[PDB]
């Protein structure tokens, strides 16, 4: 059926403007209503605005009126959302969504049965510069627990692995938290047999693609 | 023999894009006699046969009901011939004319376009004289809500692509207001 | 138009029915005879997806288990027999003019009460040489999600200098894990001796304390 492919993640300075794209495939692009919806981390969905390309008529929620511009280009079947005067509260995943296309008509000008969703675009508004994490061990004290503190990185995301993926049972990698410094931090922990601590090597693999750094960190009892 | 106006004195007059056409030949008729049953507000004017079109129409849109206007009424709803004598009359149904009934609201077509099967070319469908908009097949006799978007995928025989229209509404007035379009063919 | 969705969270025993309610501040019934109310599900880490549109119309490919009902201001989403796949956040959305979502209902799998295993981690000497000390308190594999972790240094409560985060519900044992991280400057950390996190949870008879002395 319909496919919606969005542009990639962005990092924006406060006060600037961001423009996200959504390329649609399947069906007559100009005929169907497209909306933009955002989701701040840990928060609910929020409708921003929408457009029907053949009309060029865009509407917006009152909260975003004057800061958001939604456009559409039938030559590439792409919708755009531009949001200006970015504040840290605008850090969010931005989704494009399209009507399912089978309502007989669109009441009031627009259909909103969002049967099709893009994959989302993370927009991070921050003054921080790209920075790889420091990796500190969480040394173990039946079953023992050990981990790695992956601290002070920017932006999201980081992936963590243990022993190059060979250890997956009992692994918990917690969601990152935004620290007051503007840098992210998370911990990854794993429970292991207390007896194997003197023979088994436990290595943390931390990958931060935005800084193009993958590092390994051995965790051992003190 | 007298021309009978009875078809328009009973029932609910259609909206402008569904204008009802009465054609009169071989009978006598006095337009002022017909208008004596209404409260006439405005008229503009620029035998073989008399053509009388009538419809519900709000007096607040009187500037749109004009050969001159590049507005949606003359572009997409109703257009008279430019080569024959014509008149346009806006009138109100008086309270003692009880058999003309009111529609829920006034409606008109705000946009009517084809979107061709090249998926690129939009073609506004300008109404011709003495014709209905191509979009009367997809716009209901009363528009549900101001701004409604109507659409239909056409068949190959119909030329492919899509037909789209946008509808507008105006609140009903306390007394129904009407438009009359008159064209005469002189021999 | 204000949409009030309840409850905020909904633990459901697998196989049992569930119901979510949405109340609108004004009628959603349009003159064309439809109620303009949709239901969406967002599974963890995924884009939202449509379940019900126009009050009671099931979207394509949505299993018969989901149904929507209601007219005017009160609407209900019903799931006949809840399944692991159904976990996530459910949102109602009114579409009468300008779309607006309700606050969401988090549906999770209900299981027996499980106490957390508590572990405490001193900051490594490596981190201390950078000027900051992080102390980590780990609550492992517990249910329900509600838990309280308080930090005390030399028996004095710490406030404003800790952050916590929780995992998503495990799809195998239906448990949660939580970490709490206390951040102090190097100078502040070396000015005290006893560091403890105190864990209160439903599955614990009394608050459990894990502590260490700097050294
Ligand atoms: C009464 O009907 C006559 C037509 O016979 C019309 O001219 C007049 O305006 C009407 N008056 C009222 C008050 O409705």
């Amino acid at each position: 059926q319909v496919q919606l492919v969005q542009s990639g993640a962005e990092v924006k300075k406060p006060g600037s403007s961001v423009k996200v794209s959504c390329k649609a495939s399947g069906g007559t692009f100009s005929i169907y209503a497209i909306s933009w919806v955002r989701q701040a981390p840990g928060q609910g969905l929020e409708w921003m605005g929408g457009i029907i390309p053949i009309f060029g008529t865009a509407n917006y929620a009152q909260k975003f009126q004057g800061r958001v511009t939604i456009t559409a280009d039938k030559s590439t079947s792409t919708a755009y959302m531009e949001l200006s005067s970015l504040r840290s509260e605008d850090t969010a995943v931005y989704y494009c969504a399209r009507e399912g296309g089978h309502q007989g008509y669109c009441s009031g000008g627009s259909c909103y049965d969002f049967d099709y969703w893009g994959q989302g675009t993370l927009v991070t508004v921050s003054s921080a510069s790209t920075k790889g994490p420091s990796v500190f061990p969480l040394a173990p004290s039946g079953t023992a627990a050990l981990g790695c503190l992956v601290k002070d990185y920017f932006p999201e995301p980081v992936t963590v692995s243990w022993n190059s993926g060979a250890l997956t049972s009992g692994v918990h990698t917690f969601p990152a938290v935004l620290q007051s410094s503007g840098l992210y931090s998370l911990s990854s922990v794993v429970t292991v047999p207390s007896s194997s601590l003197g023979t088994q090597t436990y290595i943390c693999n931390v990958n931060h693609k935005p800084s193009n750094t993958k590092v390994d960190k051995k965790v051992e009892p003190k | 023999v007298e021309c009978d106006f009875s078809p328009l004195l009973s029932g609910t007059p259609p909206q402008v894009y569904n204008f009802k056409r009465l054609v009169f030949t071989n009978c006598n008729y006095n337009l002022t006699k017909l208008l004596s049953l209404f409260s006439v507000n405005d008229f503009t004017c620029s035998y073989s046969s008399l053509i009388l079109d009538y419809f519900s129409y709000p007096l607040s849109m009187k500037s749109d009901l004009s050969v001159s206007s590049a507005g949606p009424i003359s572009q997409f709803n109703y257009k008279q011939s430019f080569s024959n004598p014509t008149c346009l009359i806006l009138a109100t149904v008086p309270h003692n004319l009880t058999t003309i009934t009111k529609p829920l609201k006034y409606s008109y077509i705000n946009k009517c376009s084809r979107f061709l099967s090249d998926d690129r070319t939009e073609v506004p469908q300008l109404v011709n004289a003495n014709q209905y908009s191509p979009c009367v097949s997809i716009v209901p006799s009363t528009v549900w809500e101001d701004g409604d978007y109507y659409r239909k995928q056409l068949s190959p025989l119909e030329g492919g692509g899509w037909l789209v229209a946008s509808g507008s509404t105006v609140a009903m007035t306390e007394q129904l207001q009407m438009g009359f379009g008159i064209t005469v063919q002189y021999g | 138009v204000v949409m009030t969705q309840s409850p905020l969270s909904l633990p459901v025993t697998p196989g049992e029915p569930a119901s979510i309610s949405c109340r609108s501040s004004q009628s959603l019934l349009h003159s064309n005879g439809y109620n303009y109310l949709d239901w969406y599900l967002q599974k963890p880490g995924q884009s939202p997806q449509l379940l019900i549109y126009l009050g009671s119309n099931r979207a394509s490919g949505v299993p018969d288990r989901f149904s929507g009902s209601g007219s005017g201001t009160d609407f209900t989403l019903k799931i006949s027999r809840v399944e692991a796949e159904d976990v996530g956040v459910y949102y109602c959305m009114q579409a009468l003019q300008t779309p607006a979502f309700g606050g969401g209902t988090k549906l999770e799998i209900k299981r027996t009460v499980a106490a957390p295993s508590v572990f405490i981690f001193p900051p490594s000497d490596e981190q201390l040489k950078s000027g900051t000390a992080s102390v980590v308190c780990l609550l492992n594999n517990f249910y329900p999600r509600e838990a309280k972790v308080q930090w005390k240094v030399d028996n004095a409560l710490q406030s404003g200098n800790s952050q916590e985060s929780v995992t998503e519900q495990d799809s195998k044992d239906s448990t949660y894990s939580l970490s709490s991280t206390l951040t102090l400057s190097k100078a502040d950390y070396e000015k005290h001796k006893v560091y403890a996190c105190e864990v209160t949870h439903q599955g614990l008879s009394s608050p459990v304390t894990k502590s260490f002395n700097r050294g």
